């Protein structure tokens, strides 16, 4: 799980970590109200999408500084209810239904601080750098010496001397190294309490008054810990039906069991000239309702022109696909590839029982089929004709 | 000394005796039924509160220590639910079980970091997993959930971070009549007990293993670490051919791909750098997941094997 920026900043507020004062506006009129409550002058508008991209209304950038409540209402007008489009969102984007209207802070010096579980250290690591306010991957490549990592023993917890030493090496002035270390210790407590996989604060900053303050907060949570994180995980229908699903920009459906095989199925589709439309892992214990909801999810996208299902187990799995195809009135080609118990009886099931479903044995064979069938559909749409398939035995 | 001293416990054989932690549960009972029908010496199991009972004609113990003492088991498989599976691993480590295979997926990453802290400070217990299909010696021993129907005792050692994708490779190697010497699924979690290098040390020292198939994916640096290991210990003359496939070149960054360890974050963990590193180490990387059986085949023919 991940929360909106404001949901994060609320968590560090409850932990004593100082955060710029801000309130959430879900409409342009309440952005005016929040801006007036802040002084009706320098006010920051931060879009909350789950930031340096382009909105659908033409406005580029998600964070804007305005100088009047009237301007705060107008800038939030082109944000709330509109979609943002960044490189991480693909051809589509994320909807913005609310903005964070917080106070403007005037920083002296920006640092970078992060707490993450690194596999190279087999535990939590504190990351610090004097090069804050910028992208962290570019400095890791330009000047890796500016990045300082301090591992934390999971049993003994964080030591005050660890956070103090990192703050000095990060370049904090000596008069506020302690308050910077106290913030870092408070963040490690938040890191373990909510089962976060990474807490990134870019930038951690010194106030114009000299105080240490966290301007931005990105928190990623371990979804495996949802059972013991009721507060966090209470804040499309894939999750509703409990299926590992991620929509992509492609046009070829993908229904696979096993996360590795599902990524491999996406790769082999791209290898044969196609574009995968989604990642989906039905995994073990897949009932008939899973594949029906899996099909309903893939076919919920109009751009999907073909569906390749690749399951390694076979008659009972075939009957579940046949049932879902007939109920949803699926008219796009479906190429199935089943390995397991009864391949001969399952291949005769889909073939000798009605619907136009193609069954393949080889993974490359099924990949070429679903790509060629999608291109036929593409050509039929471009030619503005409808094509009906007739399949061999 | 070093935890790498327990690498030898990965190679189960016909003499390996297994107890099932989580014997009474639905998942533990189901796969224990199969391990008996496959021919593996599943000799007991543990379930707190049900010690002394008889499950599938086999003794049920309350703790792992009682099970190991009264059965002489040298291996353990874990089907405990994620809320308690990490404690099940810790119990087996303290019982000094030589090999423990944790099949459970969904264990909190913070729990495994704690388990990793304890595991790395001992020699007796070697951990496979969690979130792994297990280890199988075709025709001798089978610990886990892999379908032994597709395995044939052969010459290729397989180590993979995936489950069903591992089965696809096993089926491909069998369809070309090569077979498998030892298959180890190290799981798809970010903090596990066995990496690629641990299995490569076993494969490169196994006379029955003439070829190796490494199946990886996005996330982490274990593939790059394996590439450096192979370049220093499997180069020049009398080297064993390694054929690999990395999944996730089409994966979007910053998204978890089912597996808890399949993630591209901060510009690290991409599949392109892993393919680039393995190729530079001499590993033949197959671009299609359907050609790993044929790739290791013609890699054997180019050396008259």
């Amino acid at each position: 799980l991940s929360l909106h920026e404001y949901m994060s900043m609320e968590l560090l507020q409850e932990a004593g970590v100082s955060v710029p004062k801000g309130y959430v506006a879900k409409s342009p009129d309440e952005a005016y109200a929040i801006a007036k409550k802040l002084g009706s002058k320098d006010v920051v508008i931060k879009a909350q999408v789950l930031g340096k991209g382009t909105f659908e209304s033409g406005l580029k950038g998600g964070v804007k500084i305005v100088f009047s409540p009237e301007e705060a209402k107008a800038v939030s007008s082109q944000m709330i209810g509109k979609k943002l489009f960044t490189k991480q969102t693909g051809e589509k984007g994320r909807i913005c239904n609310q903005v964070l209207v917080c106070e403007r802070k005037y920083p002296r010096r920006e640092y970078y601080f992060a707490i993450t579980m690194e596999r190279s250290f087999q535990g939590p690591v504190l990351i610090g750098s004097s090069h804050g306010g910028v992208n962290i991957e570019d400095v890791a490549a330009e000047s890796p010496e500016a990045i300082i990592k301090e591992p934390i023993d999971i049993e003994e917890g964080i030591k005050k001397e660890q956070a103090l030493q990192l703050a000095q090496k990060m370049g904090f002035p000596p008069n506020i190294v302690e308050s910077a270390a106290e913030n870092m210790v408070k963040l490690y407590s938040l890191f373990l309490k909510y089962d976060a996989t990474m807490i990134e604060i870019n930038p951690m900053v010194e106030d114009s008054d000299g105080a240490v303050l966290c301007m931005d907060a990105k928190i990623n949570f371990d979804s495996n810990s949802a059972y013991r994180q009721k507060k966090i995980f209470d804040l499309k229908d894939a999750a509703k039906a409990n299926l590992n699903y991620i929509g992509l920009d492609g046009n070829i459906g993908c229904l696979v069991n096993g996360a590795g095989l599902a990524m491999a199925t996406m790769d082999i589709i791209k290898l044969h000239g196609g574009t995968p439309a989604n990642f989906l892992d039905v995994g073990g214990g897949a009932t008939v309702h899973q594949v029906t909801e899996a099909f309903k999810l893939i076919t919920s996208d109009k751009k999907v022109l073909a569906i390749l299902v690749n399951i390694f187990g076979c008659d009972v799995i075939a009957q579940g696909i046949v049932m879902a195809v007939k109920d949803l009135e699926i008219k796009i080609p479906v190429v199935v590839r089943l390995q397991g118990t009864r391949v001969d009886d399952a291949k005769a099931l889909i073939a000798d029982s009605g619907l136009k479903i193609l069954a393949c044995d080889d993974l490359d064979e099924a990949a070429r089929m679903v790509v060629k069938l999608s291109e036929i559909v593409t050509l039929a749409k471009q030619a503005h004709v409808d094509v009906k398939f007739q399949l061999p035995i | 000394m070093s935890y790498t001293a327990s690498r030898q416990h990965l190679y189960v054989d016909k003499n390996t005796k297994i107890i099932c932690q989580g014997f009474t549960g639905k998942q533990g009972t189901f796969h224990s039924q199969q391990a008996l029908e496959y021919g593996t010496k599943l000799v007991g199991g543990t379930t707190p509160g049900k010690g002394g009972q008889t499950h599938l004609g086999l003794p049920v113990f309350n703790t792992v220590k009682e099970a190991k003492e009264q059965t002489g088991a040298t291996a353990s498989v874990i089907y405990v639910p994620p809320p308690f599976a990490a404690a099940a691993i810790n119990e087996a480590i303290e019982a000094e079980i030589p090999l423990v295979v944790c099949i459970t997926e969904g264990i909190p990453q913070q729990d495994m970091v704690r388990v990793k802290h304890k595991l790395l400070r001992q020699e007796k217990t070697r951990l496979i997993g969690p979130n792994c299909p297990g280890v199988i010696n075709p025709g001798e021993c089978k610990i886990g959930i892999m379908p032994g129907h597709i395995h044939k005792k052969g010459r290729i050692g397989i180590v993979s971070r995936s489950g069903t994708l591992t089965y696809e490779a096993v089926h491909q190697t069998t369809q070309v009549g090569l077979g498998q010497s030892l298959c180890v699924g190290i799981g798809g979690d970010p903090f596990n007990g066995t990496d690629f290098i641990d299995c490569l040390e076993i494969f490169l020292n196994d006379s029955a293993t003439e070829g190796i198939i490494l199946i990886g994916e996005i996330g982490g640096n274990a593939e790059e670490n394996a590439a450096e290991f192979l370049k220093q210990h499997n180069s020049g003359p009398n080297s064993k051919p390694v054929v690999s496939f990395i999944a996730g070149l089409t994966a979007p960054p910053g998204r978890r791909m089912g597996h808890a360890g399949a993630i591209i974050a901060g510009g690290k963990g991409g599949a392109k750098e892993k393919i680039s590193a393995l190729q530079s180490a001499g590993v033949v990387v197959s671009m299609s997941p359907a050609q790993l059986g044929t790739t290791i085949y013609k890699e054997f023919e180019k050396r008259k094997m």
